[PDB]
C-alpha cells in the first residue's frame, strides 16, 4: 500500500507492491515527511535495462534486450555479485563494445552466409583478425606491414630457442612450431632418457628428426 | 501584474538612430542613453530561431528556423536590444 | 495468538502461530508498547526464498525453488550451520552463478541432446574448459593460444622430471 | 489551508518578459525581481515527464 499522485498521474497500489522505473521530470517522491523506503536516484545507484529483482546472492535477474550493446548489460547482471565482481562486469558491458579503435577507417568486411554470420575478419596493419565460431574462438597475429612478415617476425621468435633452458629446467622436451602456425612439437619416451626420432617421407615431407639426449 | 494575469503589460520595441533629440520624458530616459558604434566595415549577424534585422532597405524577418547571412555589408549595425544576435562575426578576423 | 492489522489487513492469529513473509512498507510491527517477539528486519537478519523452520543443528528446513540462481540458496540452507559455515556456504551461493568473468564475450555454446544438457564446453585464450556429467566433473587445462600450446607446456610441466626427487 | 481540504488555494503561472513596469503591488513584490539573463546561444532543453 504505498503511493504517489504527480504529472498528471493518480498512482494507488494497495496491499501488495508495484515499483516505478522512473521517467520522471521534477517528482516530488516522499510525502507525509516519510519517504516510501527509500530514494532511489538512477545517477548514482538496476542499470537501464535491467531491474534488480535481487535474491541472497545479490544477483540482478530480471532484464530485457533490444540491442547487442543491450545485451551486454543483459549478461552483466548474472556474472555480478560483490564490489569488485559487479565492477569488473560492469565494465566489460561497456568494454565489450566495437572493435576497441584499431584505427580510423573501420567498415566491417565481416563473412556472412545466410543471416547467421560466418567469419569476421579485419586485416590492416601490425595484426589480422579472425574472430571465428564454428572452429574455435578468436584469433589475432601482428605483423608489420604484410602477412608474410608476420611470418617472419613470428620464425625469428619462435621456440626451438628455449631448448637449451628446458634442459636446465629438469626435462628435456624440445618443441618448436612454424610461421604460419604449423605445428611441429611431438612427444618422445623421455622419463630421463630414450632419445627422440621420427622419419617422414613419401608425398608429404621427406625428413627425419633423430634427436639423441 | 497582479493577481495570475498580466494588467496590461508588453514587451516590444523599435528604435531611433536618429541625430539631435533631447530623449528624457518625465524624469526617466527611454530605457538606455548611447551614442554610435560606428558600425560595420566587415562583419556581419548570423540568425538562429526567429531573429531580424532591418537596415539599409532591407527588412529579413526569420522566424522559428534560422538562416545566416553572408555579410556584404556596409556599416551595418547588427545588435538591437542591447543583446547580440548570438554574437558578432567580422569577416577580418574570424 | 498474536496479531497485526495495517495496510487494509486485519491479520488475527489466535492459540497457534503464523510468521508474516515480509512484504511490506512502513508496516508498524509492535503495538501495547511490547513486540511480537522481537523485530525481524531482512535486511540485516531466513533468506529470501528459504524460510528459518531451524533444529538443534540450526539448520534452515523449508526451502522454494524458481529459478537456478534460486537452487543454489535452496541448496544454502543445508550445509550451512556455524557462523564460517553459514557464511562460506552463503558466499557459495553467489559464488556458483554463471562463468565467473572468463571473457567479456560469453554466448553458450553447449551441447544438448533432448533437453537434458549433454556437456558445457568453453574455448578461448589460455583455457579449453569441459564440463560433463556422464563421464566425471570438470577439466580444464589452460593454453597460450591453441590447444597444441596447452599440450606444448603440459609436455614441458610434466612428471618425468621429480623422479629424481 | 484549516482542516483537512484546501481554502482556496492554487499553484500556476505565465511570466512578463517585458520592458518596463514597476513591479511590486501592497508592499509585496511578484514573487521574485530578476533581470534578462540573455538567454540561448546554442543550448536547449530536455523535456521528460
Amino acid at each position: 500500500l504505498q503511493n504517489f499522485r504527480d504529472l498528471r498521474g493518480v498512482l494507488h497500489r494497495t496491499g501488495e507492491e508495484w515499483l516505478v522505473t522512473v521517467q520522471d521530470t521534477e517528482a516530488h517522491v516522499p510525502d507525509v515527511y516519510e519517504e516510501v523506503l527509500g530514494v532511489v536516484p538512477i545517477t548514482t545507484l538496476k542499470s537501464f535495462f535491467l531491474q534488480p529483482g535481487e535474491r541472497l546472492e545479490r544477483g540482478i535477474q530480471d532484464v530485457y534486450v533490444l540491442s547487442e550493446q543491450q545485451g551486454l548489460l543483459l549478461k552483466a547482471l548474472q556474472p555480478l555479485e560483490e564490489g569488485e565482481s559487479e565492477e569488473k562486469v560492469s565494465h566489460q558491458a561497456g568494454d565489450c563494445w566495437l572493435i576497441r579503435g584499431p584505427l580510423e577507417y573501420v567498415p566491417s568486411a565481416k563473412v556472412e552466409v545466410v543471416e547467421e554470420r560466418q567469419a569476421i575478419p579485419l586485416d590492416q596493419n601490425e595484426g589480422i583478425y579472425v574472430q571465428d565460431v564454428k572452429t574455435g574462438k578468436v584469433r589475432a597475429v601482428i605483423g608489420s606491414t604484410y602477412m608474410l612478415t608476420q611470418d617472419e617476425v613470428l620464425w625469428e621468435k619462435e621456440l626451438p630457442s628455449g631448448v637449451e633452458e628446458l634442459l636446465n629446467l629438469g626435462h628435456d622436451p624440445l618443441a618448436d612450431r612454424g610461421q604460419k602456425g604449423t605445428a611441429k612439437p611431438l612427444q618422445p619416451s623421455a622419463p630421463r632418457n630414450k632419445t627422440r626420432v621420427v622419419s617422414y617421407r613419401v608425398p608429404h615431407n621427406a625428413a627425419v628428426q633423430v634427436y639423441d639426449y | 501584474f497582479d493577481r495570475e494575469g498580466k494588467g496590461r503589460v508588453t514587451g516590444e520595441e523599435w528604435l531611433v538612430r536618429s541625430v539631435g533629440a533631447y530623449l528624457p520624458a518625465v524624469f526617466e530616459e527611454v530605457l538606455d542613453l548611447v551614442d554610435a558604434v560606428i558600425l560595420t566595415e566587415k562583419t556581419a549577424l548570423h540568425l538562429r530561431a526567429l531573429q531580424n534585422f532591418r537596415d539599409l532597405r532591407g527588412v529579413l524577418h526569420r522566424t522559428g528556423e534560422e538562416w545566416l547571412v553572408t555579410v556584404q555589408d556596409t556599416e551595418a549595425h547588427v545588435p538591437d536590444v542591447y543583446e547580440e544576435v548570438l554574437g558578432v562575426v567580422p569577416i577580418t578576423t574570424l
